[PDB]
C-alpha cells in the first residue's frame, strides 16, 4: 500500500507472480 | 572426509544424469529439481513482468535482515501457496546474488539461514496440511508450470 | 529431521541460482556443477561420434558388476586424465539409467557405491597429484569444454 | 582388441572421447 514502501511492493509484486505460477 | 565428498559428487552427478531422463536418485532429489525447475519458471515470469527491483532494496548489512522480512511477511500476508513458496525460494536466491555483487558474500550463509527458520517455523505448518513436498512435486514435476505456460503460447 | 531437509533445499536452491550467475556457494558445489557441465559435453560428444551401445551390453544382476569393472578398467588401462574421470562419471550415469529402463533399480543403488569406491581405491591417488578437484574445476569450471568445441565451430 | 568384447570396446570408445574432452 504506502508509495516508500519498496519493501512491501516487493513481496505484493512476488505474491502476484507467485498466484500466476501457481495456476493449472 | 574424502569417502564422503565423493559419494556425495556420485550422489549428485547420478541425480542430475537420472532427472534428465525423467527418473530420480531420491524423493528428496525430484523436490530440489522441481524447485529449480519452478524457480526458473517464476524468474521468468517475474522478469516479463517487472523491472528488477533488487537493487532499489539498497542491501547493507545493517538493513539485509530486515529487507528480508519485511518481503516475506507481506509475501505471506494473504495466505500460503505453493507459487509463493516458490516465490520466496527466487527472492531468497535474488537476494543472494545481490549480496554477492554487493561485496558482502558473507550475507550469503545468513539469508540462507533466515530461510531455512521461516521453512521450519512458519512454511511448514501449512505444507504438512497440503501434501507435504511429494504434492509440491507432483504439482510442479517435470517443469509443470513451464509447460503450462508453453501451452498458451 | 525436518529442519535438516529444510536447510539441504535451500542450500540446493541457493547453490543453483548462485551457479546461473557465475557464483558458487561453496567449492563442493562448484565442483558438482562443472562435473555435471563435463558430464553433459561428453555425452554430447560421445553420442555425434558412435552409437549408444548401452543396451548391447545386456545388464543383468548377475553381469553387472563385472560389466562395470570391465570398462572401468579398459577405460584406465593406459593411465588416468580429467577426461578419462568424467567418461567414468558418465558410463556410470549411462549404467544406472539402463538399469531403471531394465526394472532393476536397485542396481543404481549398488552401482552408485562402485563409482565411489572406485574413486576412494583408484583414482585419488591421480587425483591428489594432479591438483585435486579445485584444480578439475580450473579446467572445466564455467563449461569450458562446451566453449572450447564451441569456438572451432 | 578382441571382437566379441564388447565391454573392453565400450572401454576403450570412452577413452577416445575422454581424451577428446581432455583437450584445450
Amino acid at each position: 500500500l504506502e508509495p516508500n514502501s519498496i519493501l512491501g511492493q516487493v513481496g505484493r509484486l512476488l505474491a502476484l507472480i507467485g498466484d500466476d505460477i501457481n495456476r493449472r | 572426509s574424502m569417502s564422503q565428498s565423493n559419494r556425495e559428487l556420485v550422489v549428485d552427478f547420478l541425480s542430475y544424469k537420472l532427472s534428465q531422463k525423467g527418473y530420480s536418485w531420491s524423493q528428496m532429489a525430484a523436490v530440489k529439481q522441481a524447485l529449480r525447475e519452478a524457480g526458473d519458471e517464476f524468474e521468468l515470469r517475474y522478469r516479463r513482468a517487472f523491472s528488477d527491483l533488487t537493487s532499489q532494496l539498497h542491501i547493507t548489512p545493517g538493513t539485509a535482515y530486515q529487507s528480508f522480512e519485511q518481503v516475506v511477511n507481506e509475501l505471506f500476508r494473504d495466505g500460503v501457496n505453493w507459487g509463493r513458496i516458490v516465490a520466496f525460494f527466487s527472492f531468497g536466491g535474488a537476494l543472494c546474488v545481490e549480496s554477492v555483487d554487493k561485496e558482502m558474500q558473507v550475507l550469503v550463509s545468513r539469508i540462507a539461514a533466515w530461510m531455512a527458520t521461516y521453512l521450519n517455523d512458519h512454511l511448514e505448518p501449512w505444507i504438512q496440511e497440503n501434501g507435504g513436498w511429494d504434492t509440491f512435486v507432483e504439482l510442479y514435476g517435470n517443469n509443470a508450470a513451464a509447460e503450462s505456460r508453453k501451452g498458451q503460447e
